[PDB]
């Protein structure tokens, strides 16, 4: 759902960029 | 002093009159009331002092049926009683041209100020009884009906003729252009063809009781 | 000879119209045009009472000027503590559809009728602690439409059929029959003191009645349209009455004619009550509008509103100590104003 | 990437501005049903309801930004801190909630239409206690089964079978419900309306917004498939929606209109 | 008072035309629709045509469409009911009557033996 | 037909009602304005009490 969705995509993407 | 031993006893005693009232409250949310209004009424009760009152109910849904008896033809003062019944049961007899005295009636109920918001359920009774009309006078009263085919969307039962699949398919047109020239969305009206034996009326009184009270819900939520 | 006593009625007719215009030697709004203006009357809703399920048809105070009766088409008479909103009692009723209540000036005994044709005497300090149906007074052939109590023994009732009745509670028996309306005698009020009535009726006629001779003293004519309202003066010497012309109107025993005429053109609506505060000064009437108008008596001057109805204002009533106003409404609430 | 921040600044400024407008006029909704003593009914109980809502939905998306420090002085990876776990836990709630009302309406409304009788009071309390009830259970037992078993990690990029699928269930469910009882309400319009199209096409307008029925489109497709589609349109309107639904449930509600232009004067 | 007085040829020849004209008192009558009643020996009264505030909305029972035609003159409170054609059947007492209340649509005044508001008629024979 | 009855008792009661004596309309006037300035201090609508004798209270 929109929330959790967001919550995966978004700390996904600032875990790539942490890398 | 006396004041607090007062004060308690007139509020237990309002406790039950609150308790008795919202007891109350439920019955009369629950109890559909109808006006059962003549301009056939046997033939109309039978199959289902003052003012008279008949009780029953459908598929337990409970149903008031208010005739007004014994009361002067002058309507337009007690008829603003009935503004908050759930629908207007108009007989009118097939039958003074009695239908123009029906329909001027049935104007009237539909356009007064206070009893919009009350639909009709217009039982057309005696359909066989007179509307037989097998004569070698709709046609004398009414001159309009010459002009009048029996509508393409007509669904007879057999036995009736042509003649009857005629006139009574015109008195409903009638009625349903005064239902529909004055009104829209706050008031309905459902026409019914019935007759003296045509027992079941009961059932269609529930369905449009029903659809009455539907369209009501869909008008509060502004669906409509 | 039919035509002949028409010809005849219509000489007597002119007769006496010709007889107001010649003792109508003034006008009350040049006699008073002088007098202070009330200003503003901005009347607080003070309580609101909100036992009712359905439509409030009639309401009435007791001459404790505290309790009040209240009659709904729910079938109950809910009667009402003024002072602490506390229900004293609520009795159920054989027909739904009262349309009209009246409280007794000892408070022993309540009347309700309605559609029913029968005028129900309620017993509210038996010692049983019930409340019930003392006698049904059931001769009246058509709805009623109004009850006021001269005592607890007589009470005088309105009809739709075009008659009123003095009532003797315990024979059951009317008394007499006040018969002369040719309408449905919608409202009744008793003078101050209960030598007289007046009835209004839906053939623009109001009518004084004697109770003690039964006679019809005089016949007031001026309205356009059906008298739903009616109410004395508390001088006993003038009455005022409310039609569904959108007009309310004085008139004078006395001067057996039309002293003012209250009317705003933006109001179109009928009036469905009419009472007057203690000095009389004040004409407060109900509204179809869901409103009520407060008029200066002897200006036919507005003087404020009574606002915060949903629907038709069906009951209204000053309080005998004057202190405060009871409007009904289709609303289901009553509403006390002071 | 950089290019793809972009894209999720812009979503998560409509997340949080479009959740700001409808709190906003939300609150004012909110004040009107339930200050106004006329409009005390049930339908505008359920409607306040779903309204609060709403706002748990916004303020809880708030709070779990909130939580979530943002200064990239601590990463995200391997991240552990007992506010971010609780109000994670807190925004699934709020959510459920949410979908667990635009469910009550859809079944308020179908039980007001089949009813035979226009009574509906225990019908209200009844969807009541599954409303907010439902949404307590489900998110207790997410919480249990994280906390007590599974307390790994914040919960917060989790997509495995154990749990997620007991708050995904129900939001999926609820979602096919509310699409069933919309095409429900359809079909008795369409009866009750026999050139008057307008009246239906604005009828179903009115009522998807109310119902939650622009999730049917992608509560059935599988995670991480239409991502692309499905975050801009969950994401974008949501935000408004809470504001569509006091626009059209409040604000144009003619009972609404009425009682403010009689406070008014 | 409230005060409604017809006036109009009591005989007439069959086929022959007649004007009736009824003059109102006492009342505001720009603000009520206006209606015409007739009673043939022996019946009930029945509804023959009506007149809006205006003179706008008119209508007639079946019997007199086209027959009859109804006017209003909102100056000189006067109700017109012309006729043309006269049939047997339109021997009757004709008898003026105006709506209850004003402003409003609805009428509740055909009623028999009693009603205020309705004039003493005058007759027609053919 | 027995509208005469009808014709004659609203004949009789007009003629009853014909011989009632009448005062002029300023008399009437006078009456109702020296009613009202008299009482006029006991209206608690015209000049209300405040704090005192309410149901308020």
């Amino acid at each position: 759902y929109a929330d959790a969705i967001f919550t995966n995509s978004y700390r996904k993407v600032l875990g790539q960029l942490s890398a | 002093e006396d004041q607090r031993n007062e004060e308690k006893a007139q509020r237990e005693a309002n406790k039950k009159i609150e308790k008795q009232l919202q007891k109350d409250k439920q019955v009369y949310r629950a109890t559909h009331r109808l006006l059962l209004l003549g301009a056939g009424k046997n033939t109309i009760v039978k199959q289902m002092s003052g003012i008279f009152e008949t009780k029953f109910q459908v598929d337990k849904v409970n149903f008031h049926m208010f005739d007004v008896g014994a009361q002067r033809d002058e309507r337009r003062k007690w008829i603003q009683c009935f503004n908050d019944v759930t629908a207007i049961i108009f007989v009118v007899a097939s039958s003074t041209n009695r239908l123009q005295a029906a329909l001027k009636l049935f104007d009237s109920i539909w356009n007064n100020k206070w009893l919009r918001d009350t639909s009709v359920i217009l039982f057309l009774n005696k359909q066989d009884l007179l509307a037989e009309k097998v004569l070698a006078k709709i046609e004398d009263y009414f001159p309009e009906f010459a002009r009048y085919t029996t509508p393409e969307d007509a669904t007879p039962e057999p036995g009736e003729d042509p003649r009857v699949t005629r006139a009574k398919y015109f008195i409903r047109d009638e009625f349903l252009r005064i239902s529909t020239a004055s009104g829209d969305g706050r008031h309905y009206c459902y026409p019914h063809f019935t007759c003296a034996v045509d027992t079941e009326n009961i059932r269609r009184v529930f369905n449009d009781c029903r659809d009455i009270i539907q369209r009501m819900h869909l008008r509060q939520y502004e669906l409509l | 000879e039919l035509d002949q006593l028409r010809q005849e009625a219509e000489q007597l007719k002119n007769q006496i119209r010709d007889a107001r215009k010649a003792c109508a030697d003034a006008t009350l709004s040049q006699i008073t045009n002088n007098i202070d203006p009330v200003g503003r009357i901005q009347m607080r809703t003070r309580r609101t009472l909100r036992g009712h399920l359905a439509k409030i048809y009639a309401m009435h105070w007791g001459t404790d000027s505290r309790l009040l009766v209240s009659a709904s088409q729910d079938g109950k008479l809910i009667i009402w503590d003024s002072y602490t909103t506390n229900k004293v009692h609520a009795i159920p009723l054989r027909s739904s559809w009262v349309m009209t209540c009246a409280y007794a000036p000892s408070g022993n005994y309540v009347a309700c009728g309605g559609l029913d044709n029968i005028c129900s005497i309620y017993n509210l300090k038996t010692r049983e602690g019930n409340v019930r149906v003392s006698r049904e007074l059931a001769g009246h052939t058509g709805y009623l439409s109004c009850c006021r109590f001269l005592d607890d023994n007589q009470i005088v009732t309105s009809s739709g059929d075009t008659t009123c009745a003095l009532w003797d509670i315990e024979t059951g028996q009317q008394t007499t029959t006040f018969t002369g309306h040719t309408g449905d005698v919608m409202s009744l009020s008793l003078a101050p003191d209960t030598r007289l009535f007046v009835s209004g009726a839906c053939d623009a006629s109001a009518k004084l009645w004697d109770v003690r001779e039964g006679m019809c003293r005089q016949t007031f004519t001026g309205h356009e349209s059906d008298i739903n309202a009616i109410c004395f003066f508390p001088n006993g010497n003038a009455f005022a009455t409310g039609s569904d012309d959108a007009t309310c109107r004085l008139f004078d025993l006395r001067a057996d004619q039309e002293l003012m005429t209250y009317s705003h053109d933006n109001i179109i609506c009928g009036i469905t009550s009419v009472s007057f505060s203690k000095s009389g000064r004040l004409l407060l009437a109900g509204y179809d509008d869901f409103n009520c108008n407060v008029w200066d008596a002897l200006k036919a001057d507005r003087a404020g509103v009574l606002a915060g109805h949903d629907n038709r204002v069906s009951c209204l009533g000053v309080t005998d100590d004057g202190m405060a106003v009871a409007t009904g409404s289709w609303d289901s609430f009553l509403k006390i104003w002071n | 990437l950089a290019e793809e921040e972009s894209y999720f600044s812009t979503v998560k400024i409509i997340y949080t501005v479009g959740h700001s407008i409808s709190i906003v006029a939300l609150f004012v909704a909110i004040t009107i049903l339930v200050a106004l003593r006329r409009l005390h009914c049930p339908r505008n109980y359920v409607h306040t309801q779903l309204f609060t809502t709403f706002i748990l939905k916004a303020g809880a998306v708030f709070l779990k930004d909130a939580a979530l420090f943002h200064s990239d002085d601590t990463d995200h990876c391997s991240f552990s801190t007992v506010l971010c776990k609780v109000s994670v836990a807190a925004s699934h709630f709020a959510t459920m909630t949410n979908f667990s009302w635009l469910l009550a309406e859809a079944v308020y409304l179908n039980c007001l239409l089949a009813s035979t009788s226009p009574s509906s009071r225990r019908a209200f309390w009844w969807l009541v206690l599954a409303g907010w009830g439902l949404p307590v259970l489900f998110t207790g037992t997410w919480v249990s089964c994280k906390l007590a078993f599974e307390d790994i990690a914040c919960w917060d990029l989790d997509d495995t079978s154990p749990y997620w699928w007991i708050i995904k269930g129900p939001i999926v469910l609820s979602v096919g419900v509310n699409f069933g009882l919309f095409l429900n309400i359809i079909r008795i319009l369409v009866r009750k309306l026999e050139s008057q199209y307008w009246r239906l096409s604005k009828s179903t307008l009115f009522l998807i917004p109310l119902f939650g029925i622009h999730y049917i489109i992608f509560n059935f497709l599988p995670d991480n498939a239409g991502l692309g589609i499905r975050l801009p349109l969950e994401l974008g309107l949501g935000s408004f929606q809470g504001f569509i639904v006091a626009i059209l449930y409040c604000f144009l509600n003619q009972e609404v209109r009425t009682e403010i232009s009689r406070k008014w004067h | 008072q409230v005060q409604l007085q017809e006036s109009g040829g009591g005989l007439v020849q069959p086929g022959g035309s007649l004007r009736l004209s009824c003059a109102a008192s006492g009342f505001t009558f720009s603000n009520y629709k206006m209606n015409w009643v007739r009673q043939a020996p022996g019946k009930g009264l029945e509804w023959v045509s009506d007149i809006s505030q205006s003179g706008a909305s008119i209508s007639y029972t079946g019997s007199v469409k086209g027959r009859f035609t109804i006017s209003r003159d909102n100056a000189k409170n006067t109700l017109y009911l012309q006729m043309n054609s006269l049939k047997p059947e339109d021997t009757a007492v004709y008898y003026c009557a105006r709506c209850p209340a004003p402003f409003t649509r609805d009428c509740f005044d055909v009623t028999s033996t009693t009603y205020a508001y309705r004039g003493q008629g005058t007759q027609v024979t053919v | 037909t027995a509208s005469i009855a009808q014709a004659r008792k609203l004949v009789e009661q007009l003629k009853m009602e014909a011989n009632i004596d009448r005062i002029k309309v300023s008399k009437a006037a006078a009456d109702l304005m020296a009613y009202c300035e008299a009482h006029a201090k006991e209206d608690p609508l015209l000049t209300p009490v405040p704090a005192s004798e309410n149901p308020f209270r």
